[PDB]
This record gives C-alpha cells, structure tokens and sequence, in this order.
C-alpha cells in the first residue's frame, strides 16, 4: 500500500545481489540472509496489520528455516577453502 | 597564570599515583623484583601493578644481565612502549655489568641498547633499596611541557 | 545381575555426570503420567478466561443463571 | 584489615545506590502519586488513553 | 528525561572505583596491601587511572583500517551501558514489553567487541588467539539461554518486573539448586579471566568490568529478592546493593583462588558435561508447571 | 522513548574515542565445527524459547509430548558429537 | 516527525546496496549489521515483541557471527578500501540512484512505480490497525505454540538433526 | 627411602565411589578451596610502607 512499496524495492535489490557475482563467493550467502530479512518484514506486516493470531507463528518458523540454509550451505563454503586457497566463483573445474 | 602551573602538577600526580612496570625475568635480580610482590616490602597497588603487558605498561625494569642475543629483543619492547616511558636499571649487571663485563656476550651499560633514567646499584638489590627506585621515579617527575 | 548391578558402580566411577543426564531427564517423562496431580493443573488453565465470556439467549436451559453469585454451571473452586 | 576494604565497598553502596533511587524518586515530580504504569498489552494501554480523556487534558495518569 | 545520565555517570564511576576492590579485596586474599599511598585508603587512584590513559597516553596502531579499531570500543562500551536500561531495580527506566529477551540479545551482540579487535590487527599472529577468545563466549551463550528459560518456566513471563513479585517469601536458589551453581560459572566466560583468559585499549577495561557488575546484578534478580515493598522504596534500595556486592566478592574469588581450566578442557566442562546436565534440568523444569499448578 | 534511550549511550561512547584520538599532540579448520554446532543448537533453543510464555491457553497433554521431543533430539545431536568429535 | 517506519525503510535499502556491489566480505558483512539493526525497527513499530527481537538473537547474534569465522577461515586477504576498486563504485552509485530517485517522487503524494500498486501517502494508514484485543493482545502477542502445529515441531527437530550429522561427515 | 605419591584406587564399592563422584558432579572441593582464601582474607597482612616504616635487617 505505502510501506510495502519500499520493502518490495528492497527485495529486488537483494534478488539481483544473488544473481550478481564478481570474484568473491561470500556475497551470495550474505544476500541469502538479506532476502530472508526482506521476506521477514513483508510477512510480519501482513499478519500484524490484518490480524490472524494463529498465523503469527508462521514467520517465527520461517526465521528458523532461514538460518538452516544459511548454515548448511555456509558449511560448504569452508570446504572450498580446504580444497582451494581462497573462495572464488572464478575458480571452478566443472564443465 | 596560576591555573597553568597547578594543572601541570595534576598530570604529574597521575604518574605519581600509579606506575605499571614490565616483568622481565632475565636475572637473579628478577627474584628480588618478585620480592616487591612479597607482602613484607610492597609497592603493590601503592603504585606497582604486576599485570605488566608489553603495550599498556608505562615503566620497564631491565632486570640484571643482558646478552647479545637479547640485545635486539629488549629494543623492540621499548619501541612498543608509550611516550611517557621510564627505564629502571635495577641491579649491578644492568648498570654496567656487575659481574662479567669484560666478557664477550654480556652487553655493558644497558644504555647502549635502551636509555636509563633511574639506576639501582645493588647485586641482590634488597627490597628496601628497591623501594627507592620507584619513590625516586615519582619524585623525579616535577615539570612537563611549559609551552 | 549382569547389566543392572555391573553397569551402575562403573558409571558412577567413570564419567559420573552422565548418571545425572539419564536419571533426571528419564524421571521427567515417568513422573507426569503416574502421579495423580497433573489432572488438577489442566482444569485451572482452561477455567481462567483470556477474553470476555459470551452470553447466550435463554430458551429452556439448565445450570445457567444471572451474573450474580448463584449455583449455576461449573465455576472452579478447587483448593481454596 | 577490613577497615581498608570497607571504604571500597561503601563507595559502591553510593554509586550503585543511585540507579535504584533515581528511577523511583523521579515519579514524585513526573507523576501524581509516585507511580509509573506498565504497558504489557493493549488492555492496560487503552486504560491509559481513556484516563487522559476523562478530564485531564495533558496528564496521562490522574485521579478522578 | 534526565535519569539516563543518572545511569551512565554513576555507572562509569562504579567501573572506575572497581580498581580499588579488584586489588584490595583480591589483595587480602593474597596477603598483600593494595592501594594505600595515593589516597587515605587509595580512593584517589581510580580517578588517577583515567587521567593517565585518556589524555596523555598516545596511539600507535598496527595498520588502522579506515573505520575499524576506532569503532570496536564504541560497540564494547555502548552494548555494556545499554544493558542497564532493561534492569528492573526498584523502578526501571523505560520498561520493555519483554525484559530478559533484551538482556540476552545485547549480550550476544557483545561478542562483536572481541571480534572487531581481531580484525583490527593485520597480522595472522593475533587473530588465531582472537577467535579462541570468541569461542569462550559463543559456547557458553548456548547454555545461558537454557538456564534462563528453566527459571522463567517456573514462574513469571519474560518481563523483569514480574520476577521481583514472584520472590515474596522464599528465594529462587532453593527450588533451582543445581541451576544456581551454573550461573556462578557460566557468567565468568564473558571476559572475566577466572576460568579461561585470552587509549582504545583502556576503553575495553571500562567495558569488560562493566559486564562483571551486570552479571552480579542479573543473578541477584533471578535468584535473590527477599522482599518487594512498593510503599517503601528506601528498604529495597539498601538491601539490593548488599546482595549484589556479595556476588562481586565471589567473582574476584575465582580470579585469585583457581587456575585456568585450559581451552580444550573448557569444551570438556561445557558441551561434553554441562550441556547434558542443563538440558536434563530443562526437561525437569518443563514437567514442573504441569505436575503442580505454576503458571503466571 | 526507546529510540532516545538507545542513541544516548552510543553518542557518549563515540565521544570517549575522540578524547584519546584528538587531544594529545607532540588456518586450523577444527574451530569451525564448534562454531557450526553453536548455530544448530540455538535454533533448537529458538523453538524451545516460547515455553514459559506459550503454555497459558493451550492444552497441557498435547504439549507435554511435543515439548520434551525437541530436547530429546537436542541430546541425540550431542550423542552424535560423542562418536569421535576430534582433539577439540 | 510525521513518519516513523518510512524513514527506517530508506536506511534498510541503504545498507543493502553493498550486496549488489562487491565491497569484499568484510565491508559487505558490515552491511547486515546496519540493515539488520534498523530492520528490527520496521518489524517492532507495528507490534511483535518476541518476533522483533528474534532478528537480534539469531540473524544478528548468531547468523553473521558464524559468518565472522568463515571470513577468517577462507578469503581474508587483509581488508581493503571499497572506493579504489573498479566497477564497485559504479555498482554502488547506480544501486542508490534506483531508490533515491523514487524518494523525490514521494513528495506531492503520488509516486511513479514499476508495479501496478500505487503508494500515495499512508502515514496514519501505515499501521492500519485498531485496538481490538486488550488482555493477551496482538496476533504476535502469542506468536508461537506447540499445540495445533504438532507436525511442524517434528520436522524442524528432524532437519536440525541432519545439519549436525552431515557437516561432521563432510569434514 | 620411598614415600609413594600414588593413591592406588581410593574408590572400591558403593560408599567410597559416591563421594569421589560427588566432588566431580558438583564441586565441593572447589568450595573447600574457596574457604582457604576466605580465612586468609581476615588475618592481618604483613606489609611495610617504605617512606615511613622500615624492613628488618642485621648487624
Ligand atoms: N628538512 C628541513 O626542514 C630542513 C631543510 C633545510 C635546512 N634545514 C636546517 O636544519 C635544521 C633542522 O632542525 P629542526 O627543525 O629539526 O630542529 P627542531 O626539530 O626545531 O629542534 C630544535 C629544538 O631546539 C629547541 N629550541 C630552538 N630554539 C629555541 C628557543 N629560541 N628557545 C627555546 N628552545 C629552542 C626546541 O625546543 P622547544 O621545542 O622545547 O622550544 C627544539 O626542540 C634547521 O635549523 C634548518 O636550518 C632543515
Ligand atoms: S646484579 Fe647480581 S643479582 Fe642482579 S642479575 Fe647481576 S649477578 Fe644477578
């Protein structure tokens, strides 16, 4: 309506951030946190303004699962720095 | 005019209150330096704190004998020290090589490495005489930065 | 005993804190089922209203009266 | 002895004594009756709003 | 709104005047005399340390990376001072909707203070020891959340004001007997230098010793209380300070009496041994309001 | 105000830095496994956080079996930490 | 003075620009503290006592703190200035100008948008909530319960068992 | 001469095992170690301030 107009624009910036890569790999996982942060604001406001009571638990569950991908995918980042020197999107062997 | 002269003494009183020395265990002198901690003769929290640390300390006590191996080692400690720094050469070895002196390895004077402000002459520098070194340091701080 | 008496004193000797991790947490499951006191706590949780009570239209009803103190409905008065 | 330690404790019985008393004694000057109301949930928040409406104008908490 | 300044200035003095207590009470433990020359009983020394380090002592940075190193003490002092706001006391300054959730949040963000200091130094020599210091704080915050919940599940909501009212006749030390023992150890992990130890460097002292008083007060709310008395604020103010001071003595007791536990065996006391114990008591504290009626 | 209370602490904290700054003029991957387990346990804590504030209106018998269930699996995750964690 | 949430939403986007741009994981990591901490105010203003502080506990005091380790574990390269680098400054200036141009259109109420929805003003209508509930108030006032959603508790516990087992097996 | 430092299993069965486990489960001996410094705090310290008092010597 008015508040939603800015956070949807904030969502598109975080979306492009996932799709953009220059040397570093760490930015993607930082953008995954930001994407879930922008989704957290959008989910909360819809339930808070238009009352639900039962459905207000759903973003709390969403908060937990946001960290699950941002830890188990984050663990794979360290494994790249064990095989290679430092984490790079430029450094890949697969064809 | 009057406030300028009195405020200078207040900054000098801050160092007269507390002085943090470096705990150099490079001597038999260092065991007498541990007698400063021993309750019978204490400057502990009278001024001296045994926390030391290479950077936070204001005073560094060069305890006794220094070799040519420790000559570059003690010099880099002095550079890490803050600008208000006072160096006490506690012990006859620190003053100019009490023993040894004419030896190949021992550095003579300590001032060839690090400049000294207060000299303590004693081999086993008795804790009674060691109490002078800190009290004289507090007395020597009189006037700093006139203009 | 081969596992009851044998694997008890060894557990108290080697890694003694692990005895408490199974005993306290284990009894935490057993106690709320067998002891007759848990049924009382459930009743007071339901009796305490969160929102305002709704009024129903009276057309042949039993155990329902006015808002004034009278013998009607359940109304909890368990233990003082 | 303790006569050296106790002045170190007595100075802590003044400085840590301030935040407790300063928060309590301020309610005499700010409010009428030495009390600040706690919000928690909208039930108690609405009672604060209607009290100002019941002839108080600027005051939030006022008797009658 | 003047009371905020009446909760920073006397608090900064309390961290300053700790220097007397931290080596005189510690002094008599070690049979040595602490402060004596500087003041009548050394009362002039705590303020003398401030004139020494702030004004005259200059800076020599390793690299100074633009924003950092001159940002880490702001996070150190800022988070330590903001912890005073949600505190219940006789009366709290701007009481939060939920109390203890704000307390655990600002302590978990206080981990950054030792993180940014490790990034300030360019050398690899310092950061390995810096991450080890993070591990001392990060691990104990897992259990700190668990032992908090077990006290809350017994009585009261997250609000800190309700925790005073529930302790009317008897203290919470007696029902939470093994849990009270945990808060003596778990609080010492946050840079207290008793079970394990690692200009702007002087500002870290003003922040680290501030958390020591903070954990002493927070233990005296969760476990101590004695009386409330809303009509008499005089009786509560004196009685609260004595209870907090006795816990401050126990914090300096561990620093003098007991050696370091090793970093590896710090992860054998916790995780291996404490985490199975705390959760078993947490399992017990779930059943307690169900077995017998105990709901706020 | 919460905004006025928070900003006053930070602005006084910044001022203390300038005092010291302006006035005077003349490797090992074993640490990673500890850090990850912190995150995975705290999320189970996040699910077990509502307990004292949640159990007020809901039925106790339906909750009792589910409340303990999360703590049991939180111990099973620690049981996997006993089958060779490492030298740490 | 008039707006409360709208000012915080601008600072939210301001911190997010260092993600489409590439200012290294050190300065890029700093963005999540700025955008996160201000982002709590957007959540808190409409309500939610528990859910508003969960960002401070998990996203800020858990998520990014683990990310603090990985920056030192992999790709540290001694932190550098994010202004001297090519195309990084170009991505940053274009990132802000996509949002700051829309800020100028907020004045005189109506603003041009790519989406079909209009923005208008919405200052008093920004919250769009009445008093309604009083005792045990707010939908987020009792946000989480183990009852009703019994199935959700089992799978979340199952997924967190996977994480501990899997990551241990990789290394 | 021989003195022996090794205790050679202080715990045997039931009664001797539990008290050796109690000190490791909680603390006890740490609280007993706390009491050593506790009484040490009360007794008067032997301290000499140099500008006024003087230490012992010899002829
Ligand atoms: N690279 C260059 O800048 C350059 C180039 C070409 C030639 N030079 C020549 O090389 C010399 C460089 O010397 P400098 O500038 O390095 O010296 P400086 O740092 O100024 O040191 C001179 C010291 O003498 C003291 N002093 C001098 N005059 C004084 C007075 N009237 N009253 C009280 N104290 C006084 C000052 O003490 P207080 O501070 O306590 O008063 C000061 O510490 C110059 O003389 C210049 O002719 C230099
Ligand atoms: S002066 Fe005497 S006591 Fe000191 S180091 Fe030399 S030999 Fe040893």
């Amino acid at each position: 309506s008015m508040v939603y107009m800015n956070i949807m624009m904030a969502f598109t910036v975080s979306l492009v951030g996932l799709l953009m890569y220059r040397s570093h790999l760490m930015s993607s996982l930082l953008c995954l946190e930001g994407m879930m942060l922008s989704l957290f604001v959008m989910a909360a406001l819809t339930i808070l303004n238009s009352h639900f009571t039962l459905a207000s638990m759903m973003p709390i569950i969403l908060l937990v699962f946001a960290a699950c991908e941002a830890a188990l995918g984050l663990s794979l980042l360290v494994m790249v720095s064990n095989t290679y020197g430092t984490d790079y999107v430029q450094n890949l062997n697969l064809l | 005019e009057y406030v300028v002269a009195k405020l200078d003494d207040l900054i000098n009183w801050a160092r007269r209150s507390s002085l943090w020395p470096m705990t150099f265990g490079l001597a038999c002198c260092a065991v007498e330096m541990m007698h400063m901690a021993a309750p019978r003769y204490d400057m502990d929290r009278f001024g001296v704190v045994f926390r030391a640390s290479p950077r936070q300390s204001d005073v560094m006590i060069v305890a006794g004998t220094l070799t040519n191996k420790m000559a570059p080692a003690l010099r880099k400690v002095y550079d890490q020290m803050p600008e208000p720094r006072y160096v006490v050469s506690m012990g006859s070895c620190a003053n100019g090589g009490g023993y040894y002196h004419y030896s190949y390895s021992v550095v003579r004077g300590c001032d060839r490495i690090v400049p000294v402000d207060i000299y303590v002459p004693g081999c086993p520098p008795t804790a009674e005489a060691l109490l002078y070194g800190i009290l004289q340091l507090q007395k020597k701080i009189k006037r700093e930065k006139r203009l | 005993a081969e596992r009851v008496a044998a694997f008890l004193k060894n557990v108290w000797a080697k890694e003694p804190v692990l005895v408490a991790s199974f005993a306290i947490a284990g009894l935490a499951v057993i106690l709320p089922t067998l002891s007759p006191y848990t049924k009382y706590s459930l009743m007071i949780n339901x009796x305490x209203x969160x929102x305002x009570x709704x009024x129903x239209x009276x057309x042949x009803x039993x155990x329902x009266x006015x808002x004034x103190x009278x013998x009607x409905x359940x109304x909890x008065x368990x233990x003082x | 002895m303790w006569f050296e330690v106790l002045p170190g404790i007595a100075v802590m019985g003044v400085c840590l004594f301030i935040p407790g008393m300063a928060t309590a004694r301020i309610h005499r000057f700010s409010n009428g009756g030495k009390e600040k109301r706690v919000a928690h949930y909208p039930y108690q928040w609405y009672l604060m709003e209607r009290d100002r409406r019941v002839s108080g104008v600027n005051r939030s908490y006022v008797s009658k | 709104m003047i009371n905020i300044l009446m909760l920073i200035i006397p608090i900064l003095l309390a961290v300053a005047f700790l220097t007397l207590v931290e080596r005189k009470v510690l002094g008599y433990m070690q049979l040595r005399k602490g402060p004596n020359v500087v003041g009548p009983y050394g009362l002039l020394q705590p303020i003398a340390d401030a004139i020494k380090l702030f004004i005259k002592e200059p800076l020599r940075p390793a690299t100074s990376s633009a924003s950092m190193f001159i940002l880490a003490p702001i996070m150190a002092l800022g988070l330590a001072l903001t912890m005073w706001i949600p505190l219940p006391m006789p009366y709290p300054l701007i009481n939060m909707n939920l109390g203890v959730l704000f307390m655990l949040a600002m302590s978990s963000l206080a981990v950054y203070s030792i993180l940014w200091s490790g990034w300030a130094s360019n050398s690899k020599y310092a950061l390995i020891g810096a991450l080890r210091a993070v591990a001392q704080t990060i691990s104990y915050e897992v259990t700190l959340a668990i032992i908090l919940l077990s006290v809350l599940l017994m009585s009261g909501s997250f609000t800190l004001s309700t925790l005073i009212t529930t302790q009317e006749q008897m203290w919470l030390i007696l029902p939470a007997w093994p849990l009270a023992m945990m808060w003596f150890i778990s609080t010492l992990a946050e840079t207290n230098r008793a079970p394990f130890d690692l200009g702007p460097f002087a500002l870290f002292f003003m922040a680290e010793y501030a958390n020591i008083i903070m954990m002493n007060i927070f233990t005296a709310i969760l476990f101590l209380g004695t009386s409330h008395n809303p009509h008499m604020p005089e009786l509560y103010t004196i009685n609260f300070t004595i209870k907090s001071l006795l816990l401050t003595m126990s914090f300096l007791w561990i620093r003098a009496s007991y050696p370091r536990f090793r970093y590896d065996q710090l992860m054998h006391l916790l995780w291996k041994n404490f985490l199975p114990l705390t959760l078993a008591l947490c399992m017990w504290h779930v059943s307690l309001p169900i077995l017998t009626s105990g709901i706020p | 105000n919460l905004m006025l209370a928070l900003l006053t602490n930070f602005t006084l904290a910044t001022l203390l830095v300038i005092i010291a700054f302006w006035l005077p003029q003349l490797f090992s991957m074993k640490f990673f496994l500890v850090a990850i387990t912190f995150l995975l346990f705290d999320l189970e804590i996040a699910l077990l956080l509502p307990l004292p504030w949640a159990s007020q209106t809901a039925n106790l018998n339906t909750m009792l079996t589910m409340a303990l269930f999360l703590i049991i699996l939180l111990a099973v995750s620690l049981a996997y930490e006993w089958t060779q964690k490492g030298l740490e | 003075m008039l707006y409360i949430v709208f000012i915080l939403s601008v600072i939210f986007v301001m911190g997010f620009v260092g993600f489409s741009s590439k200012p290294s994981p050190i300065y890029g990591g700093l963005g999540l503290i700025v955008s996160g901490g201000v982002g709590c105010g957007i959540v808190l203003n409409f309500g939610g006592s528990f859910l508003g502080l969960m960002v401070f506990l998990i996203y800020l005091g858990g998520m990014m703190v683990v990310f603090g380790y990985t920056t030192a574990m992999a790709t540290e390269q001694y932190p550098e200035i994010w202004l001297s680098n090519k195309a990084v400054l170009g991505a940053f200036v274009t990132g802000l100008l996509m949002e700051f141009f829309m800020v100028y259109y907020v004045l005189k109420d109506k603003e041009v948008e790519v989406v079909f929805e209009f923005n208008g003003l919405g200052d008093w209508v920004i919250y769009d909530t009445g008093d309604s509930g009083f005792f045990s108030e707010e939908a987020m006032g009792i946000a989480a319960l183990y009852s009703y959603g019994t199935w959700l508790v089992i799978v979340t516990g199952w997924s967190l068992l996977i994480g501990v087992v899997v990551i241990m097996e990789i290394t | 001469t021989y003195k022996y430092v090794n205790l050679r299993e202080p715990s045997m069965d039931m009664k001797s095992v539990t008290d050796r486990a109690a000190q490791t489960l909680l603390w006890t001996e740490l609280i007993r170690g706390l009491g050593m410094t506790l009484s040490y705090l009360f007794r008067e310290p032997a301290t000499i301030n140099y500008p006024f008092e003087k230490g012992p010597l010899s002829p």
